[PDB]
Formats: C-alpha cells, sequence, structure tokens
C-alpha cells in the first residue's frame, strides 16, 4: 500500500492563472504516476500518464512533472473548464491500486459575506409531528461558515444538518443550508429560536432569530 | 469509438445480493482486462478489482473481499460485478474501467448508482418555507432522486436547490430557496414543482 498524498485540497485561482498540482508519494513509485480530471456529476478522465504523458485529446495546457516521490500537475492557463477535482493514482505497487484524495480548483474572489435567513417551522409540519429549523446562508465566499443552533440560548449539538452549493457559475458563491432537527414536544416547550453565523468577512457573527 | 456502459445499479437491502455489468465497445475488450473503481458520496476514488486478459487472474480490494466477484464474458464483450453481502459502505457510483497496455485506466465509463438501504420507498412532504428569501422543505424521503423547479422552470434565478441529506430514518430530506424582490411578493405566486420519481410522487406547492 502507497500512501498518496495531495496538496493542496483546495486550489482557490483565477482563470488564466497557472495552476500546479502537487502529489507526494509514500514510498518511491517512481514514473509510474498518474493524473485524473473529473468535472462535476461526470466520471473520470484521464490527463497524465507516467508523469509526464499526454493523453489523447489532451490539450497542452496540461503537464506534469516529477519522479519518486514527488509530483507535479500542471496547467498554464485556467479554462473555466478546469476549475475541477483532480486526483493522482500509482501503478507501480498494486494492488491496491491507489489514489490521491484529490485536489479542488475553486474559483477565487473576493470574500463574501452571507446572507442570513431563517425559518420557523410550518404549520403543516407540526402535525405529522414534524419540527424542522431552517436556517440560510446566502450567496457568500469564501466556503467556510460555521452555524450555530441555539434554543433557549442552549446550544445545539448532534441535532442537525447542513448542505452546500457548488460553486456559482455567474456570482462564484456558495449557498448554505441548515436544518434543525426537533421534536413537536421540544418545539412547543421552547421559545427562542437562534441561527448564529460566524464568517470570515463579518465583522461579527450574525444571528436570525425567532419567537415561536 | 470506445464505449463503456454499466447497468445494473439500485437499491439494495443489506445482506444482499447484485450484480453489475460493463458493455464495452469500440476496442479489443478481449485483450484488454479492465478494473472497477467506486465513488462514494461526498468521496474519492475506490478501486475496487481487477481482471485479466483472460479471466485467469483477480484482484480485489480488501474491504470488499469474500463478498465481491469480478467477472467476465469476452464474446459479448462484457464486464460483472457479483456483489454479496452487501453493507451500507458500498454504496458509490461504480465506474468500468480499461486497463491499458498496466495499472493505468485509460477509459472510464460513466458509472451506476448503488444504494444500500433497509429503508423503505418514499415520497416526500413538502414543506413551505415563508430583498426576501422563500423556498420548500421537501422532508423524508427515498431514495434518490428529487426535482425541483420554481414556476414550472419559469424561475431559474436566484434559485439554490440544496444537496440532500440523509436522515437518521434513512430518509432524504432537502431545501430549495429562491430569492426575490419584496416588492414582487405581493404579487408575484411562487410555487415549486417537486418530482420524486422512484415514488411516482408530484408535488405542487405555493408558498406565500
Amino acid at each position: 500500500e502507497i500512501v498518496l498524498t495531495q496538496s493542496p485540497a483546495t486550489l482557490s485561482l483565477s482563470p488564466g492563472e497557472r495552476a500546479t498540482l502537487s502529489c507526494r508519494a509514500s514510498q518511491s513509485v517512481s514514473s509510474y504516476l498518474a493524473w485524473y480530471q473529473q468535472k462535476p456529476g461526470q466520471a473520470p478522465r484521464l490527463l497524465i500518464y507516467d508523469a509526464s504523458n499526454r493523453a489523447t485529446g489532451i490539450p497542452a495546457r496540461f503537464s506534469g512533472s516529477g519522479s519518486g516521490t514527488d509530483f507535479t500537475l500542471t496547467i498554464s492557463s485556467l479554462e473555466p473548464e478546469d476549475f475541477a477535482v483532480y486526483y493522482c493514482q500509482q501503478r507501480s505497487n498494486w494492488p491496491p491500486i491507489t489514489f490521491g484524495q484529490g485536489t479542488r480548483l475553486e474559483i477565487k474572489r473576493t470574500v463574501a459575506a452571507p446572507s442570513v435567513f431563517i425559518f420557523p417551522p410550518s404549520d403543516e409540519q407540526l402535525k405529522s409531528g414534524t419540527a424542522s429549523v431552517v436556517c440560510l446562508l446566502n450567496n457568500f465566499y469564501p466556503r467556510e461558515a460555521k452555524v450555530q443552533w441555539k434554543v433557549d440560548n442552549a446550544l445545539q449539538s448532534g441535532n442537525s444538518q447542513e448542505s452546500v452549493t457548488e460553486q456559482d457559475s455567474k456570482d462564484s458563491t456558495y449557498s448554505l443550508s441548515s436544518t434543525l432537527t426537533l421534536s413537536k414536544a421540544d418545539y412547543e416547550k421552547h421559545k427562542v429560536y437562534a441561527c448564529e453565523v460566524t464568517h470570515q468577512g463579518l465583522s461579527s457573527p450574525v444571528t436570525k432569530s425567532f419567537n415561536r | 469509438q470506445v464505449q463503456l456502459v454499466e447497468s445494473g445499479g439500485g437499491v439494495v437491502q443489506p445482506g444482499r445480493s447484485l450484480r453489475l455489468s460493463c458493455a464495452a465497445s469500440g476496442f479489443t475488450f478481449s485483450s484488454y482486462g479492465m478494473h472497477w473503481v467506486r465513488q462514494a458520496p461526498g468521496k474519492g476514488l475506490e478501486w475496487v478489482a481487477v481482471i485479466s486478459y483472460d479471466g485467469s487472474n483477480k484482484y480485489y480490494a480488501d474491504s470488499v473481499k469474500g463478498r465481491f466477484t469480478i467477472s467476465r464474458d469476452n464474446s459479448k464483450n462484457t464486464l460483472y460485478l457479483q456483489m454479496n453481502s452487501l453493507r451500507a459502505e458500498d454504496t458509490a457510483v461504480y465506474y468500468c474501467a480499461k486497463d491499458g497496455k498496466s495499472g493505468l485506466l485509460d477509459y472510464w465509463g460513466q458509472g451506476t448508482l448503488v444504494t444500500v438501504s433497509s429503508a423503505s420507498f418514499k415520497g416526500p412532504s413538502v414543506f413551505p418555507l415563508a430583498t426576501a428569501a422563500l423556498g420548500c422543505l421537501v422532508k423524508d424521503y427515498f431514495p434518490e432522486p428529487v426535482t425541483v423547479s420554481w414556476n414550472s422552470g419559469a424561475l431559474t434565478s436566484g434559485v439554490h436547490t440544496f444537496p440532500a441529506v440523509l436522515q437518521s430514518s434513512g430518509l432524504y430530506s432537502l431545501s430549495s430557496v429562491v430569492t426575490v424582490p419584496s416588492s414582487s411578493l405581493g404579487t408575484q405566486t411562487y410555487i415549486c414543482n417537486v418530482n420524486h420519481k422512484p415514488s411516482n410522487t408530484k408535488v405542487d406547492k405555493k408558498v406565500e
């Protein structure tokens, strides 16, 4: 088993920039190193084979170097095309065949604050003996944020789920939904309901809240 | 003209069986050797198995062995995955790949999705979420996937349809949102159109 390491995880870049991608082996894999492109909801595709070789149909913006433990992926000028996920893989020592974990290429943009929205549970859910509390994080950059739930000032762990959008193709934004799950009974017992938003581009953190 | 098409996936119960297929066109299937790779949700690549030339030689990843078998009908050009004893974690898109002429994955297919659940087929409930934001809450459905529309597709703009969560339940939940002029709003009607096909479930929800 070769461990492959990809650095960074995330690359945040503009179009036209040079792109440089890294892959470290755990022992020498010699020259046996591949690179793979995966655009979203598609499959993998081969870029580089054996460090240094272009695959068919693969444009010349795409490049690689290295030997032993040390590998590079080169893109010369970013097409927007190229903002994707990139994997490395060894054929030196297998099985198992191994992959890198991925680098993702993000569009880099100006820092954007969220956009914060709170949703009380509906009416109609209330009956199913449902209750969902919903907090919205609108169109923000970069991707790291933090939600905190609070119920009558008790903060909530383990009771929550969150999702994130893909990068906005016009905005280059991210959005997030947080779901607070909760008993009807619990719901009723409590008064104050509160989503607390912590982000890079806020002076301070934002709190959206409601009284049941 | 190299094509690969996977078939065979499914919802499948923990403990059971599932066969996958990989139809090759375009090349010497029979000269190649073949793999399967797998892609859990939110997650990276994971090599599963390899079959030779010849059928003679078969390697398996550790997490799979004794459960999975790799095989091959050369002469209907087809690659096979037999999955016994399915667990929860075997949930993944399953890709078939062509070995080059190696350990190199030359050509991949588009994949086929395998979902491993004791959970019962279900439609969603569709709750309302009332510079303005609005949307719909799509609770407690199984399985994937689901579609959202706003105003029959006439609203596109300021739309966020969020990826689904799994549920302790084993049901899915989700959100679609939209931002809008507070202006509008008196006055413009908003309806989220929800399609959940594996249940034959359609819901139209006015939010106001």
